[PDB]
RNA sequence: AAGUAACUUAAGGAUAAGAAAUCAACAGAGAUAUUAUGAGUAUUGGUGAGAGAAAAUAAUAAAGGUCUAAUAAGUAUUAU
RNA sequence: AAGUAAUUAAUAUUAGUAAAACAAUAAGUUAUAAAUAAAUAGAAUAAUAUAUAUAUAUAAAAAAAUAUAUAUUU
RNA sequence: AUAAUAAUAAUAUGGUAAUAGAACAUUUAAUGAUAAUAUAUAUUAGUUAUUAAUUAAUAUAUGUAUUAAUUAAAUAGAGAA
């Protein structure tokens, strides 16, 4: 016979719904587990209906702000990029750099990376890689550790737009015939950030031409 | 096998013919499962009730 | 080369012919009943002498733009020098940063 | 769908498996009382287990 | 590349019935990415933690006895195989040493 | 000394024969994976392809009338008191026997349920390859493959009948004399059969058509879990098969 | 609750909308309509009850652009 | 003649896959790092906390809190 | 190192509100032998620790169970309005 007559769910998945109103021996008899006669009983009141008390979302003050400005970077420790060495699993070319871009493709990051990477230290020790990375930005002892390596990093500006074109360049001249040309950080902060030679942004780094062109009219 | 099933008249399936390594084993098989149905038509394998005694 | 010019975009073949590359348009704006009128530009009417909006709203002319820089065709669109609008790597290379920028 | 209670949102955020909230009583009338005792409830306090429940159902997506 | 192969380039060791993998022998193949599958996991709310062992083929039963005999620290009672899907459930957070006994081979 | 003795490299071809199609005769064979055609019997995995299948497939037109949909006015019957009844409204409610339905469904109601894919695969591959232990796996084809046997003078190595559309002496046609042959020859006359094909071949369809209560013929794309197990002996094509194979192998 | 029920008026096989005084953000997109994600996010509330976008990416979709206006004034804008 | 359906959220059990999962058109959701109102900050300088990370504070520690580290990442 | 059944020793087995676990009757969908010597329904008397089903007799229907079993579900069980 055929086994579509005979098959059954793997053990501990299915169950019993309980099911209410359906006589005493049942369990779930005339109340039906309601109890007897209130608010509850025949009608509804609210899970969260603390009485009449000043409820628990109000007796408290409110607290902080929801900073829209903001952009959070996926973490990336430099741990899981050794590891991912070690598996063989980090293929990059002499002279190519481990970038964002090159990092999803490999599933270093993994998921939507929709403001960019920051590279952290969570293995610096056993951290052992001289190729070059390029990111965000990254944390101070990762950076060192990566120095150590004898590796190079550089924290690199991305709008949302521009990171979008760095990892999916092809998408862009399927549609177009054209990738996008990487934005100049408009804001302030932005600027400062990619100045500073600690942080080892693009912009000291590469001696770009906005940073020129800022102190020629700084002068002026 | 193919001689073997010509032969015979009965086909030895697929996972069997994987299975076996041998003429001795193939021959064996041929004596356990189809010959004894053969002999007696009552006996033999129906698929709406497949387990039958 | 026929074939080549067929497989273009619909948009900016429609554009091709009905504003052809024979004519060269002016640069500047011209009156509206002149030949040579650039459709990217406003035309100023002779008798009423107000300015006409362009024959190609802003928007379609800008992609009739991108479309010629897609295939190479844009010298023979007719030219966008006195619409504003600047494009791609030209627009990036000729503007100034923003006084915000330059001097905060 | 379900919806986040904004008033609660507002006065409850997200600290790994509890939510944290300001503390009540340090928003006028202070002068008088000690400052040290004060300082008792001038920072964050993680949410009793009794309302946690209560908590959760107010804000789905947390 | 090809899905099915041709019939010269298949040795005979390489089918079904040979070799003799049902009978007290056993395989544990590693996951897309390369690893062992054993694992962690935190049921019951978090309280209780106990190790899985996936993608076992062939003997489970004895394959929980050899990582019995290399591991001997670990409990005889808490080596818990359920049959229908073939997967060996350990008590505590004993992934590793699994790890450890098993890259030898597989 | 030595860690896991009792370890071992498993089998990983199974050889399918692939045959002619009028008459079913060993052409070649072909090492079809172990995962596609001899996987473990996993039931439960099975039960899931087959349950979510079912559901998928419902079309859900229960369309009772609650107390609204019912179409009666909103007039109290007999005043709250002063009646020497017991009380009443409107006349649609569940208790009295005229009045629409309690908790009433309204059509049409989607029972749809979802199965991850690789599950779904899984199950697949699982169905194929308890067919295949079955015996009742006949794998057509000899087209693309170098063969042993060569192919007979009246068969032919896609899963088709000859001048099926073709009728001239008598109301009665040849392809489906020679699929009742067929059947004869092979005793699965009342027995439920699955002809898997790649493309479309009318002629077969045609002559199925006499038998079309427990012989369907299906596509490789639209061909389903509960149409490979429900059938008593399924024939597919080699090209069907490879890309069924393709379609629901464990990626890598 | 809700611009809902209702009443009233008027049209067509559909109507409405539609080729940017639109979005966006120094990079760019390119009419409108419907759906999915974005997102119960920003936003807002006797900051209670509760209400809640857009950009962007996908589908569905058709050839989707095209002049018919001598380029628009009691109009934009302002106060209320 | 009475605990039903839809859209959601949180738990649990099993099953699939697993440092990834779902989806494969891209995009997205969850996970992979803990914090903080928020910010350009983010886990052993030579090992278990006596080290480190964050918030308060600070020259830097200490101090409260939570988190991170003892062939193989969870 | 399991399951079923059976022994021995021990402890436990009243229960409203409530919580948890396990079954059965009914109806539909998927798979599905068989047959008037059969099946279904009813009555009566037996049987099985028994809301259920089964045996026999009797009656009426039907050339026949969407039947046993496993799954999926429910307008799934009424002395209480
Ligand atoms: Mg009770
Ligand atoms: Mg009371
Ligand atoms: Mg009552
Ligand atoms: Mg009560
Ligand atoms: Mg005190
Ligand atoms: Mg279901
Ligand atoms: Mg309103
Ligand atoms: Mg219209
Ligand atoms: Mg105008
Ligand atoms: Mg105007
Ligand atoms: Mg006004
Ligand atoms: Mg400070
Ligand atoms: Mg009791
Ligand atoms: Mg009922
Ligand atoms: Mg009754
Ligand atoms: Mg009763």
């Amino acid at each position: 016979v055929s086994i579509l007559g005979q098959l059954k769910p793997s053990d501990g998945s299915t169950k019993s719904f309980k099911r209410l109103g359906r006589g005493p021996s049942s369990g779930l008899g005339k109340t039906s587990g309601r109890g007897q006669k209130g608010q509850k009983a025949r009608g509804k009141v609210k899970s969260w209906f603390e009485g009449g008390q000043t409820p628990i979302y109000k007796l408290f003050p409110k607290i902080g702000f929801t900073n829209v400005g903001a952009k959070p970077l996926k973490e990336l420790n430099l741990k899981r990029i050794q590891w991912f060495h070690d598996k063989n699993r980090l293929h990059l070319q002499p002279g190519e750099v481990l970038d964002m871009n090159k990092m999803r493709k490999l599933g270093l990051v993994t998921g939507p990376i929709k403001y960019g990477v920051k590279i952290l230290a969570s293995g610096k020790f056993h951290y052992n890689l001289p190729i070059a990375l390029e990111a965000s930005r990254a944390s101070a002892k990762a950076i060192a550790a990566i120095e150590k390596a004898g590796g190079k990093f550089t924290a690199r500006y991305y709008t949302p737009l521009g990171l979008r074109a760095h990892l999916n360049p092809q998408w862009f001249l399927e549609k177009r015939g054209r990738v996008p040309l990487q934005a100049r950080p408009t804001k302030r902060r932005d600027i400062d950030f990619y100045s500073k030679e600690e942080k080892r942004g693009y912009l000291v780094m590469e001696k770009d031409k906005l940073l020129q062109d800022i102190k020629e009219a700084q002068n002026k | 096998t193919k001689f073997l099933q010509s032969k015979s008249g009965y086909l030895i399936p697929d996972y069997e013919l994987t299975t076996l390594s041998t003429p001795l084993q193939f021959k064996r098989y041929i004596k356990e499962k189809i010959l004894p149905s053969a002999n007696d038509p009552k006996l033999a394998y129906k698929e709406a009730e497949p387990n039958a005694i | 080369y026929k074939q080549y010019f067929d497989s273009l975009p619909l948009k900016l073949k429609s554009f091709f012919q009905r504003y052809p590359p024979s004519i060269k348009y002016s640069p500047v704006s011209t009156s509206t009943k002149a030949i040579n009128a650039n459709p990217f530009l406003p035309n100023k009417h002779p008798v009423t002498q107000r300015f006409h909006d362009p024959k190609y709203s802003l928007r379609r002319m800008s992609d009739v733009y991108k479309l010629a820089l897609r295939y190479g065709v844009e010298e023979f669109l007719p030219p966008i020098e006195n619409t504003k609008k600047l494009f791609f790597e030209e627009k990036y290379n000729k503007k100034t940063l923003m006084k915000g920028v330059l001097l905060p | 769908l379900m919806k986040t209670h904004k008033g609660t949102a507002k006065r409850w955020r997200r600290t790994g498996n509890t939510f944290k909230r300001g503390i009540a009583g340090r928003k006028h009338g202070n002068i008088g009382w000690s400052h040290r005792s004060l300082k008792a409830l001038t920072g964050r306090k993680i949410a009793h287990p009794a309302y946690s429940k209560h908590l959760k159902r107010l804000l789905p997506y947390h | 590349a090809p899905i099915f192969p041709k019939l010269e380039d298949v040795k005979m060791h390489e089918l079904i019935g040979n070799n003799n993998f049902g009978k007290k022998t056993y395989y544990v193949e590693r996951s897309r990415t390369g690893n062992l599958p054993v694992y962690s996991a935190y049921k019951n709310g978090g309280n209780k933690i106990i190790t899985e062992i996936r993608k076992i083929e062939g003997d489970v039963i004895q394959l929980r006895n050899d990582l019995q005999e290399q591991l001997p620290f670990i409990p005889k009672k808490s080596w818990s195989v359920v049959m229908q899907s073939k997967k060996i459930i350990i008590k505590g957070n004993a992934v590793e040493a699994v790890k450890r006994v098993l890259t030898k081979k597989f | 000394l030595n860690p896991l003795p009792n370890a071992a490299i498993p089998p990983k071809y199974a050889l399918v024969t692939v045959r002619s199609f009028p008459s079913l005769e060993p052409l070649t064979f072909v090492p079809v994976p172990t995962s596609t055609v001899a996987a473990p019997l996993r039931r439960d995995i099975l039960w899931r392809a087959v349950v979510y299948e079912n559901d998928n497939r419902r079309v859900g037109a229960s369309n009772p009338p609650g107390r609204s949909e019912n179409g009666f006015s909103r007039r109290k019957l007999m005043p709250q008191k002063g009646s020497g009844r017991a009380r009443v409204g409107d006349a649609n409610s569940p208790t009295r026997h005229n009045g629409g339905r309690a908790l009433a469904r309204t059509a049409p109601n989607d029972y749809t349920t979802e199965l991850p894919s690789k599950v779904y695969s899984m199950a697949f591959n699982n169905a194929l390859s308890h067919q295949y232990k079955s015996g009742k796996l006949f794998v057509i084809g000899g087209e693309k493959v170098d063969l042993i046997s060569p192919t007979p003078e009246l068969d032919l190595n896609r899963l088709d009948l000859v001048n099926t559309n073709t009728v001239e002496g008598k109301e009665i046609f040849e392809g489906e004399v020679i699929f009742r042959k067929f059947l004869e020859e092979f005793q699965l006359k009342g027995k439920r059969l699955l002809f898997i094909t790649d493309k479309t071949r009318e002629g077969l369809i045609k002559s199925s058509d006499p038998y079309k209560q427990k012989v369907d013929v299906i596509q490789k794309e639209l061909v389903e879990v509960n149409d490979i197990l429900r059938a008593q002996a399924v024939f597919i094509e080699l090209e069907a098969l490879e890309y069924l194979a393709m379609a629901h192998q464990k990626e890598i």
